[PDB]
């Protein structure tokens, strides 16, 4: 976790990028949090095993389940961003997060199933200022919750 | 009856702009007012302790500080909520289910509103208004009817 | 008036709303920038704008004329302020009437003001690269047709 | 201007206050723009003669033309806060913004009718947030309005 938090916290570049493309997801978070959850099923199917309750998850915003926890989802990203400049404060809030998806078993290997949808939620969402290194930089932070479960 | 309660809130104008104006002061400083808050729950209602037991001595506590801020992201989540009925409902809906799993009853979740009065005084100083507190205790009340 | 009929067919169009706040995200990420570009276009396919834009000077030297760069950036918090209204038909409709008060007093017609939405895609075409949809203009246009119903 | 801009840009302290003072007003822009409208006219009700255009302002946010101003108003505040950093921009949208008010013969000592009205919305609406060095770097911004007129 210390390693993983380092990473994030002492790279003004992936904190750059990371400030910048969450600036672009906040002009509609319930719109980026359905998005998200759309390309996770998508593009990783394997993971609708751990979302029974939510029920039919092909009904996005109709799903009022769905449309909770896609908004809910949102707000623990908003945590994160908002933690950057604080390496104890990142620690602390991951760790928090943490708890509850260690209880559902998702080990690391399992969590990390959301890169390549928010890379695609990314594409979709900043047009021209949409990078490699931004993707890059979400990875990284992605990394911290792995290496937490 | 939360979707009742619900409806009131998001058409009473008045209500929602006390609301605001006063989250507007508590979210400041959310990590903060995130720990005040926690710390006048313990104080008043000590079996809350036993319900955070994971955090460990609640009397420099890390976990504690990691559960009180995250706690002001769900309040930011009903205070984006208040313009659309549908949107406070499943949000609230969602935020309940782990409460009805730890056995969280309405009642024992309303032990939060005195801390809440606690902390507007103390924030909102000269211009602390009991109308505030009765606002937020409404909002609460959304919040217990899903319990 | 056809703007309160306009305003609560833009209120009640969820997707439409929803490409105007994605869109949005990227056109406010450099307000300045953008602000710029967008003139910038409207000059380019309407050099009859410049007859109304005098006051602003040599209009083709961009950020280094500090009254088009004034405008420029000045225009984007109208936009602001009409994304910020979408979800409240009377937060849409007395905003959009404000803000035609002073275009009104400037003879600015409503066929005028729609000379915006080439200029619009344009922008948007800069601004979204690989990602461009035209959608994205349909959406702009139907907001730009509220300000040109109360103009 | 370049003497009031100089003031504002020259202090850290100034642009914290104003940068966290917004934040706060920010909440609610619409609720902070009916209430600053409705302390103008409260603290001086010699200013209504400006706004004969906008009918009963005593209604406050029942009056739609009301409204409308007190919304349109909070946005060039905005535009002078994410102005602070760049002397020459917070210049250029000042002059921007003056044109309109030099074409309705207002004064600086008129618009400085702001200032007042704006301290009691600071007080109103900060909590123990509130200090007089806010009032102070809210005064030193609308003086740069007031040397453009
Ligand atoms: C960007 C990545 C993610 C974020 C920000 C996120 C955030 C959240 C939040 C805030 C909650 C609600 C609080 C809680 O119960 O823990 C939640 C619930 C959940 N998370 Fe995640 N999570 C993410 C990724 C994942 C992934 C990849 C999975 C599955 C492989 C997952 C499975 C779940 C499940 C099953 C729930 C409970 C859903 C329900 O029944 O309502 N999460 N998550
Ligand atoms: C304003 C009122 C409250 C808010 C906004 C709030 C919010 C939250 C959030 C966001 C979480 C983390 C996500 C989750 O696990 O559900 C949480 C966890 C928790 N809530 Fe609450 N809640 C409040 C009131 C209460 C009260 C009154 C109690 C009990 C007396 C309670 C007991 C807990 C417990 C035991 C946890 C898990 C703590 C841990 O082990 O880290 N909640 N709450
Ligand atoms: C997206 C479309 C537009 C937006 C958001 C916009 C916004 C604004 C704003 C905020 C101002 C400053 C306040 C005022 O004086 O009214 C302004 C001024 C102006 N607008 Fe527009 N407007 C747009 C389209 C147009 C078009 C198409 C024209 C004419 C072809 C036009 C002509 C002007 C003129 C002449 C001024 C005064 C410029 C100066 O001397 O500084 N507007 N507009
Ligand atoms: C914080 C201070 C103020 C701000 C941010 C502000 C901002 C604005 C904005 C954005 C507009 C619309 C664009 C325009 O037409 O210029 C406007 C219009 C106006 N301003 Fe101000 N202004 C302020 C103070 C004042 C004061 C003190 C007066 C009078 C003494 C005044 C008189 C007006 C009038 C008469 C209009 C046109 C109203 C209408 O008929 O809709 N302004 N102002």
């Amino acid at each position: 976790v210390d390693a993983a938090v380092a990473k994030v916290c002492g790279s003004e570049a992936i904190k750059a990028n990371l400030r910048r493309s969450w600036g672009v997801l906040s002009a509609d978070i319930e719109a980026t949090g359905l998005m998200l959850m759309s390309n996770l099923f998508t593009l990783r199917p394997d993971t609708k095993t751990y979302f029974t309750r939510l029920g039919d998850v092909q009904k996005g915003k109709a799903n009022s389940k769905l449309r909770g926890h896609a908004i809910t989802l949102t707000y623990a990203l908003n945590n994160f961003v908002d933690s950057l400049d604080d390496p104890s404060r990142l620690k602390c809030v991951v760790e928090k997060f943490a708890v509850n998806h260690i209880n559902r078993k998702i080990s690391g290997d399992a969590f990390g199933a959301i890169v390549e949808p928010m890379k695609e939620t990314l594409k979709a969402r900043m047009g021209n200022y949409y990078s490699d290194d931004v993707a890059g930089a979400w990875a990284a932070l992605v990394g911290v919750v792995q290496a937490a479960l | 009856r939360v979707a009742e309660l619900a409806n009131a809130v998001v058409s009473n104008a008045d209500q929602k702009d006390l609301l605001r104006m006063s989250w507007g002061v508590l979210s400041v400083d959310m990590e903060g007012t995130g720990l005040m808050l926690m710390a006048n729950l313990f104080k008043t209602s000590p079996s809350a302790k036993g319900k955070f037991a994971r955090l460990g001595d609640v009397s420099d506590n890390s976990k504690l500080r990691g559960h009180s801020i995250t706690l002001m992201y769900a309040l930011q989540n009903f205070v984006d909520a208040l313009d659309d009925v549908e949107r406070l409902k499943c949000v609230v809906e969602k935020f309940a289910v782990n409460h009805i799993n730890r056995q969280i009853s309405a009642d024992e979740f309303g032990e939060i509103v005195g801390p809440l009065r606690q902390t507007l005084k103390a924030r909102m100083g000269n211009y602390f208004d009991e109308d505030t507190v009765a606002a937020w205790a409404s909002l609460v009340a959304v919040v217990q009817a899903a319990l």
